[PDB]
């Protein structure tokens, strides 16, 4: 039946993902407190980011179990690096700290959500698909909120629930093309 | 677009 997650199991699992962010000297330090525009005298902050995440309240949600799965955690670690990312400029500091600290977290991920019984912990397909030639922003959660171009963006890799435990696995990480599932997918683990 | 920076 359904997969409950306690919130111990989490913290142990994920735990060392997030440690291994801090770890990173000089990169996890802009990254280590809630951004505060007074202090940083960058007034239009909350103009841009609308929903703000750093490594203390991640830290904290953990320590607090104000995750019910890890998929949400992974979401939090993207949502912190999707406002940097928009906030800052490419050329600046913080920005290619930011880079540094997904490369980490990219590396660490996977095999810490094989441990609680996942395909991987990868957020975003590898590559931008090929095109064919106000209020709250929800595309997904880990992207900031609105209120001619280069075709450089990568969407969330899609999911499928396994219908036993309830575990959101990647279609592309599960789906085979000569296997089909016509009473629904189900995880190697529950099968 | 970007903001002032940090
Ligand atoms: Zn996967
Ligand atoms: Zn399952």
């Amino acid at each position: 039946r359904k997969k409950i997650f306690k919130p111990e199991e989490l913290r142990q699992a994920l735990m060392p993902t997030l440690e291994a962010l801090y770890r990173q000297d000089p990169e996890s330090l802009p990254f280590r407190q809630p951004v505060d525009p007074q202090l940083l005298g960058i007034p239009d902050y909350f103009d841009i980011v609308k929903n703000p995440m750093d490594l203390s309240t991640i830290k904290r949600k953990l320590d607090t179990g104000q995750y019910q799965e890890p998929w949400q955690y992974v979401d939090d670690v993207w949502l912190m690096f999707n406002n940097a990312w928009l906030y800052n400029r490419k050329t600046s500091r913080v920005y290619k700290f930011c880079s540094k600290l997904a490369e980490v977290f990219e590396q660490e991920i996977d095999p810490v959500m094989q441990s609680l019984g996942y395909c991987c912990g990868r957020k975003y397909e590898f590559s931008p698909q090929t095109l064919c030639c106000n209020v709250t922003l929800g595309d997904d959660p880990s992207q900031p909120q609105t209120t001619k171009k280069k075709n450089d963006t990568l969407d969330p890799e899609p999911f499928v629930d396994c219908k036993e435990c309830g575990r959101k696995m990647h279609q592309i990480c599960v789906l085979h093309y000569d296997i089909i599932w016509p009473s629904g997918f189900v995880c190697d683990n529950c099968l | 677009g970007k903001g002032l920076g940090k």
